[PDB]
RNA sequence: UUGGGCUACACACGUGCUACAAUGGACAAUACAAAGGGCAGCCGCGAGGUGCAAAUCCCAAAAGUUGUUCUCAGUUCGGAUUGUAGUCUGCAACUCGACUACAUGAAGCUGGAAUCGCUAGUAAUCGUAGAUCAGCAUGCUACGGUGAAUACGU
């Protein structure tokens, strides 16, 4: 895990997108490539179209997802078989 | 090897019983070069022997080894479509090898918890003409005399 | 009943059983779990756990 | 005898016998017997009633047995409900900590199906 | 260039590591190496945090020995898997790093047909160092400690 002394990592460009919608009601999907950003408490209620390598898949954030990486909800490998 | 026989290595007599046979026994007991453990087992086993029998441990150990050492063995041979177990006489140096090897191998298969207990009981048993190592010698003679007709092969 | 089982004392209270102490009645009988307080606080929750871990109020 | 609802083995030393409780390992058992002043080498059939009572009170402060099983199961349930990467591996029966599955994942997968 | 993949997973094969325990496990005390590398490099239970450009300082022995305990139990063997909480590097450990602490405690009780290495300081076993390298070695290369059995013969 990331050192506590360094705090939780989020990409600055993604965080500004979340703060730009702060104080609104018609939230809009945030398209991002930042799979490595920690989900912060202010991400709750937001949708993130997260790149999985070929497409942006929607990730709607609930409270139980706080502290996880955005990439943990956009699977990158496809397997349904043998 | 094809060229010929190779010289063998001597060993020192053990510090307690002044016996080269005892040193060779420790080497058979020893695993992975751990000599101190092997020496500890051997000397503890000899204390058990000396008090469970009332005699000198070394004297019992020479009796036990004489009951394990075979005089005749069987050798494999291919004779034109029929494998023949030719009986041969064991040379004196190989007799000691088999005596020590069978004693340790059959002490390892016993049910006592510690090896010093297992080795001491094998020695006490073999000195009474019983036990696994004495049986293995008996089955070797029983395999040999069943083939003493084949002594004419080489 | 046809023709053991006595009144053993299991707090303390009289009872009958076979798995066989003076009482206010003045007689003696053969004598862990008090079952759960809140025991442990429930889970904090991810938001509170996040804020407390990094000191983010 | 019965400490946290479990009948710990009677013939063993307390430090060992306490580890038969779900939630207590070797290090926890050592600290429980330091807190509740009981010698580690006592056989639990030789524990006095007072010594046994002191152990049960210290053990009461630890999350063990069914309380610990509920907490662990709630954690796995949360991972599966939010459909995280780990939660998906939990439901699929696959390793969750990045281990390779081309070979040597038998513990999570079970016996081979040739 | 950003992100993903080279790390997938019903299986099959090769090479290894750790085990199945008492010649052992745990705990305490106490000895004995060789070969190499080094410049911005060499308080917390814990991982970790806050003199030397070299025969000079640092990296930095274990097996062993002596005692105590365990007592043949899938266990005080085994540490796979999983949960939680952390440390460090790195812009960044989700995919997909290493290590630590607590908890959990899988298969496994010497392995079919078959098959491999090794002739002496060798095999076996125990540690150590280096290259690559921000971080990552059960691999590779190298170093010492303990240290066998056997070779009748073609
Ligand atoms: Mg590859
Ligand atoms: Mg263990």
């Amino acid at each position: 895990a990331r050192s506590i002394k360094k705090g939780p990592f989020v990409d600055e460009h993604l965080m500004k997108k979340v703060e730009a919608q702060e104080g609104s009601e018609k939230k809009q999907v945030i398209k991002t490539w930042s799979r490595r950003s920690t989900i912060f408490p202010n991400f709750i209620g937001h949708t993130f179209a997260v790149y999985d390598g070929r497409k942006h898949v929607p990730v709607y954030v609930t409270e139980d997802m706080v502290g996880h990486k955005l990439g943990e909800f956009a699977p990158t490998r496809t397997f349904k078989g043998h | 090897p094809r060229k010929g026989s190779v010289p063998k290595r001597d060993v020192l007599p053990d510090p307690i019983h002044n016996s080269k046979l005892v040193t060779k026994l420790i080497n058979k007991i020893m695993l992975d070069g751990k000599r101190g453990t092997a020496q500890r087992i051997l000397y503890s086993a000899f204390d058990l022997v000396e008090q469970r029998s009332g005699r000198d441990a070394l004297e019992v150990f020479e009796e036990a080894i004489n009951n394990i050492m075979p005089v005749l063995e069987v050798k494999a041979r291919r004779v034109g479509g029929s494998n023949y177990q030719v009986p041969v006489e064991v040379r004196p140096e190989r007799r000691t090898t088999l005596g020590l090897r069978w004693l340790v191998n059959y002490a390892r298969l016993r049910g006592e918890k510690t090896m010093e207990d297992r080795l001491a009981n094998e020695i006490l048993d073999a000195a009474n003409n019983t036990g696994g190592a004495v049986k293995k010698r008996e089955d070797t003679h029983k395999m040999a005399e069943a083939n003493k007709a084949f002594a004419h092969y080489r | 009943m046809k023709q053991e089982y006595h009144q053993v004392i299991f707090f303390k209270f009289l009872s009958g059983s076979t798995k066989t102490m003076e009482w206010e009645d003045g007689k003696e009988y053969p004598v862990d779990i008090s079952h759960p307080r809140q025991k442990f606080a429930a889970a904090d929750g991810r938001v509170e756990r996040f804020n407390k871990k990094f000191g983010l109020k | 005898a019965r400490i946290a609802g479990v009948d710990i083995p009677r013939e063993k030393r307390v430090v060992i016998s306490l580890t038969y409780i779900y939630g207590i390992g070797t290090s926890t058992a050592q600290k429980i017997l330091e807190e509740a002043n009981v010698s580690a080498d006592t056989r639990v059939k030789d524990l006095t009633d007072d010594e046994l009572g002191r152990i049960r009170e210290v053990v009461d402060g630890y999350k063990v047995e069914g309380d610990l099983r509920r907490e662990t199961n709630l954690n796995i349930k949360r991972l599966m409900e939010i459909s995280s990467y780990r939660g998906i591996r939990h439901r699929r029966g696959l390793p969750v900590r990045g281990q390779k599955t081309k070979n040597n994942a038998r513990t999570r997968k079970g016996p081979v199906k040739t």
